[PDB]
């Protein structure tokens, strides 16, 4: 269960990184 | 402007990743620590 939670957390962190990059790109375009 | 917000969102994501990773490792040690 802890292994699964850690892998879900790694996935969530990568997805948040992708979201941060996308938000940065949208902010740059809005500039 | 865009680079600063990019770095800020990157810092937020890295903080979330690091905190969740440290919490997971703590729970794991505790499993081995009962």
């Amino acid at each position: 269960h802890l292994n699964e939670k850690k892998r879900k957390i790694y996935e969530a962190k990568d997805m948040f990184d992708i979201g941060s990059e996308s938000s940065t790109l949208l902010l740059h375009d809005a500039s | 402007a865009l680079l600063n917000i990019e770095t800020e969102f990157t810092f937020l994501r890295n903080r979330l990743y690091g905190k969740k990773l440290l919490k997971l490792n703590e729970h794991e040690e505790m499993i081995q620590n009962e």
